[PDB]
């Protein structure tokens, strides 16, 4: 699978880098340069949404994603996907992961990862494979 | 409700940003 694996390595490397503030084919580093781009974008001109968000969330710890889940299956329930929907959940992965390592520097972010993994590839892989993957997300996120 | 806020708020952002760049 690897879609899934590609889609996770994206979205931990991110998530992490967020969180740390560190950053350590082509393709992925294209894919992950585009998210850093957009998603920080995201975040810098939604931080009151998000901080509202957030508040309401009341992320317990680390592994407390199931209240995520449930909210990122909701914003699909109109039957509607897009890479800015898509974009805008990732975004506030790296939003909350940022929250959880102020609160515990020692806190992971591979649960959150995984979490939105899981419902993006489980839940919209025929699509994905449509936009031929993160391929897609670089050609719509393109600016010039 | 907590949930489907977040949800909405997502959402409503998610198309936003769409809308932005697909113009
Ligand atoms: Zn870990
Ligand atoms: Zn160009
Ligand atoms: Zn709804
Ligand atoms: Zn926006």
């Amino acid at each position: 699978d690897d879609l899934y694996r590609q889609s996770l390595e994206i979205i931990s490397r991110y998530l992490r880098e967020q969180a740390t503030g560190s950053k350590d084919g082509a393709a992925g580093r294209r894919a992950l340069e585009t998210l850093r781009r957009v998603g920080d974008g995201v975040q810098r001109n939604h931080e009151t949404a998000f901080q509202g968000m957030l508040r309401k969330l009341d992320i317990k710890n680390e592994d407390d994603v199931k209240s995520l889940s449930r909210v990122m299956i909701h914003v699909f329930s109109d039957g509607v996907t897009n890479w800015g929907r898509i974009v805008t959940l990732i975004s506030f992965g790296a939003f909350v992961a940022k929250h959880l390592k102020t609160i515990n520097q020692e806190s992971c972010i591979e649960p959150l990862a995984e979490s939105i993994t899981d419902v993006l590839v489980r839940t919209k892989r025929d699509w994905l494979v449509k936009q031929r993957g993160w391929d897609g997300f670089v050609e719509f996120f393109h600016v010039e | 409700r907590p949930e489907i806020w977040i949800a909405q708020e997502a959402r409503r952002i998610g198309d936003e940003a769409n809308a932005y760049y697909a113009r």
